[PDB]
């Protein structure tokens, strides 16, 4: 916390979203609404998001973290599914942008116990691997169309193990 | 009520000899300190609440004497006398004014008359040895003592 | 000669210890006068203070 | 803004040369940078406006304080607040309500402070 | 603390120790080479001061010129090589100072200069940097004794501090007497060698203060790789101590988190 | 349990911070030498 990825990724996004011809989608999941409304009025300000016209080319999803678990464990895969159809209807290149992916895996911790389901190694659900397989696996870029993918990861306490 | 005179610091502290510095700077000191109370206390005495404060008590009659008396009785004040420093303002007068002035002022004089007495004089390349040591007093050849010719101490 | 002028020139200066006391002195008793006042102040409260509680 | 964007780059780099304690150029960089760190100490229940910690920081930071010995720095602070609160009123109010130190204001609090350092 | 702040504490003594152990072994080297090299400097000093403790010069008792060069180095770790001389330095200064006396001092290393820069800042008449960093040689003596003579600071009377190499664990700090040509002519047991005018005199005394500046240096550089020697080694097994403790405490705490970590695991499973 | 490279800075006790400021020292004064240097070269490259 606190190192950079929200500075990052929002610089890429003024970078290769700007001056990308494809269209783009940003998943904000399980982070602060602080931030949502400050990119929702940068995005508004730089042009890519157009209240009048429909030249808009950034599509937002976003499960911040005043949500219930359940939604923040499922905002990840609207915004995922937002940039499927885009890659594979439209046929086009697509950015994807998720800030942060490890709010999924926490979101999908905070409900194991109650569904009756013994924890794993860290207070961690028994299908993390499964479970952020089943996600990771459709954010890719297949012969149909093209995702690139920014994600930032969360690692608590720094703690890269 | 209060109209403080103002000060310059690095002004006053040009006017302590070096025997007197050792009050200056707790005068100095004692001022700070005093300053800081004066800033602490507040621009007047706050107000007081008699009407509601009579409503809410049960012997009105002995709040209202004690408001009476209160309003009646006044504070003391003190005075000037230990500020007989006063005198002190006066002799100051007499050194600085008077005898440092007029003494300073004299040695002035003397030293002007001493300068142009050395500005005026000849081109030495036409002044003689009696005309130096009348200008210059050193350069006499004390008979008194080396009556002798050089009148030196060839030492020299 | 100029060494003479500038203590001439501190002279007509001289005065400000004299000023420092008048100044401190007069502020002193200012600050007394408001102190006596505060705490006949404050005293008074109190005691009143006492009734109302009971 | 103006001014603790100064004083942070000045410690800032202070925290980096401080683990030990030669040359004139990091001496002084010390030099400023206690200065400074001295300067953020306070008190209980004592919060100061806005406008009297710019005045504070200010002193501090426009190599005033260098000259002064850092265990004095609390002694300078307090007695510079006191001073300024009743003879300079006017100034702070100023800062306050422009909000910035504008540059006849800059002008003024150089000179109180160049005055105010010597008679101490 | 967690187990996070022992292992990167434990991996970091780990490195000091491992650093200090090479510290150790280029000392040694470098200390046997300086004993080499000491041996012959040794015979070749002693012989420089041969004449003045064979003519027994008494410095003369109406003077105040004084001159205070104290040899040490730049390397540090290396114990109390600079602090034993820089004390007996400003030792003497006090006493010539309070004998009412003029003194000056020459430091030859920088840890000296430091030791000294506080009290005594003004005394320094000139200080040389660059030492230890290779062996002494006489050129380094012969340019210290150059800058002295040629700062023109004609002493009258001299003193040399350094730390004489006793063993390879024990040294001794040093007062070399050094004389001007002042006192050389002026003495009374200097009336018996021939051939002596008031410049090979002169020319004598220059070699000689060369000498000694040199086997001072020699002296000293042997005491101090012997120091340094001794230190790393003791440095070393500070390390070793510590390095044993924390490693007991690494594993108490590694167990006490598998511990702990298991028996969240197990309540949470009963807690169904 | 091993050691590995630049662990005596990531620990951070004292030793990382003496290090850190026996670097920060000695290249300030060497920046501070390559600086002089550079105005000189600047000054003497005019003409
Ligand atoms: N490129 C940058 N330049 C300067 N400061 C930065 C930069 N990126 C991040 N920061 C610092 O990090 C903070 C923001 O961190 P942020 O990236 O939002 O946190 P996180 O990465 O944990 O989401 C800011 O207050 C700023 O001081
Ligand atoms: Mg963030």
């Amino acid at each position: 916390a606190g190192v950079g990825k929200t500075v990052l990724i929002m610089e890429l996004i003024n970078n290769v979203a700007k001056a990308h011809g494809g269209y783009s989608v940003f998943a904000g999941v399980g982070e602060r609404t602080r931030e949502g409304n400050d990119l929702y009025h940068e995005m508004i300000e730089s042009g890519v998001i157009n209240l009048k016209d429909a030249t808009s080319k950034v599509a937002l999803v976003y499960g911040q973290m005043n949500e219930p678990p359940g939604a923040r464990a499922r905002v990840a895969l609207t915004g995922l599914t937002v940039a499927e159809y885009f890659r594979d209807q439209e046929g086009q290149d697509v950015l994807l942008f998720i800030d942060n992916i490890f709010r999924f895996t926490q979101a999908g911790s905070e409900v194991s116990a109650l569904l009756g389901r013994i924890p794993s190694a860290v207070g961690y659900q028994p299908t993390l691997a499964t479970d952020m397989g089943t996600m990771q696996e459709r954010i890719t870029t297949t012969k149909k169309g093209s995702i690139t993918s920014v994600q930032a990861i969360y690692v608590p306490a720094d703690d890269l193990t | 009520k209060l109209a403080l005179k103002t000060i310059d610091w690095v002004a006053f502290g040009e006017i302590i000899p070096r025997n007197q510095k050792a009050v200056a700077n707790s005068l100095k000191s004692w001022n700070e300190t005093l300053t800081s109370r004066l800033a602490t206390l507040p621009e007047k005495p706050p107000a007081i609440d008699w009407a509601y404060y009579k409503a809410n008590v049960a012997k009105a009659g002995l709040v209202d004497d004690f408001e009476k008396k209160f309003n009646a009785l006044k504070v003391p004040i003190p005075e000037d006398k230990y500020t007989a420093q006063v005198d002190a303002e006066e002799k100051e007068d007499v050194k600085s004014c008077a005898e440092f002035l007029t003494q300073s002022k004299t040695r002035i004089q003397e030293y002007e008359k001493e300068l142009e007495k050395m500005r005026n004089i000849i081109p030495f390349d036409q002044m003689t040895i009696e005309d130096l040591n009348e200008v210059f007093p050193e350069t006499k050849l004390d008979k008194k003592k080396y009556p002798y010719w050089p009148h030196r101490p060839i030492e020299t | 000669i100029d060494m003479e002028k500038s203590q001439q020139a501190l002279v007509q200066k001289r005065h400000y210890l004299f000023d420092v006391q008048r100044n401190n002195i007069a502020m002193a008793l200012e600050v007394t006068y408001r102190e006596r006042l505060h705490r006949v102040y404050r005293e008074v409260k109190n005691r009143l203070d006492y009734h109302i509680s009971v | 803004k103006q001014v603790a964007g100064t004083m942070k780059l000045e410690l800032a780099q202070y925290r980096e040369v401080a683990a030990f304690a030669l040359d004139a150029a990091t001496q002084q960089l010390l030099s400023r940078g206690v200065r400074l760190t001295e300067l953020l100490k306070q008190g209980q229940y004592s919060p100061m406006a806005i406008e009297e910690q710019v005045a504070v920081i200010y002193a501090g930071v426009r190599g005033y304080l260098d000259k002064l010995e850092p265990s004095k720095i609390t002694k300078f602070e307090n007695a510079f607040l006191s001073h300024v609160i009743s003879q300079h009123q006017a100034l702070l109010s100023k800062i306050r309500t422009d909000g910035k130190i504008s540059e006849e204001s800059d002008a003024k609090l150089k000179e109180i402070v160049t005055n105010f350092l010597a008679g101490f | 603390a967690t187990l996070k702040d022992i292992t990167r504490r434990l991996k970091s003594i780990k490195n000091i120790q491992k650093i200090t152990k090479s510290m150790k072994m280029v000392a040694a080297a470098k200390y046997a080479r300086a004993e080499r090299e000491l041996k012959p400097a040794r015979v070749y000093g002693v012989g420089s001061l041969a004449l003045y403790e064979k003519a027994d010069i008494k410095t003369p008792e109406d003077k105040k010129k004084h001159l205070i060069i104290g040899v040490s180095s730049d390397r540090g770790l290396c114990g109390a090589i600079h602090s034993s001389v820089a004390k007996q330095m400003k030792s003497e200064a006090a006493n010539l100072a309070a004998a009412g006396k003029e003194v000056k001092i020459i430091g030859v290393g920088d840890k000296i200069r430091s030791i000294l820069h506080r009290t005594h800042s003004d005394q320094f008449l000139v200080t040389f940097k660059e030492v230890g960093r290779r062996p002494p040689t006489f050129g380094d003596a012969s340019v210290i004794a150059l800058e002295l003579l040629n700062s023109g600071y004609e002493f009258d009377e001299g003193s040399i501090i350094f730390n004489r190499f006793r063993s390879v664990i024990s040294y001794k700090t040093e007062e070399k007497p050094i004389f001007s040509l002042d006192t050389i002519s002026s003495a009374e047991s200097m009336s018996i060698y021939d051939d002596i005018d008031a410049d090979v005199l002169r020319n004598y005394q220059e070699y000689s203060l060369a000498n000694i500046i040199y086997y001072s240096l020699k002296e000293s550089t042997t005491s101090e790789q012997s120091a340094r020697m001794t230190a790393m080694d003791n440095a070393s097994k500070n390390a070793s101590e510590m390095i044993d403790k924390l490693t007991l405490t690494f594993n108490r705490t590694r167990q006490a988190v598998i511990t702990k970590e298991l028996i969240e695991i197990i309540s949470g499973a009963a807690a169904l | 349990v091993r050691s590995s490279a630049g662990a005596v800075r990531d620990a951070g006790g004292a030793f990382g911070k003496r290090e850190q400021a026996e670097e920060e020292r000695y290249f300030r004064a060497r920046a501070k030498e390559q600086l002089a240097a550079l105005k000189k070269h600047h000054e003497n490259e005019i003409s």
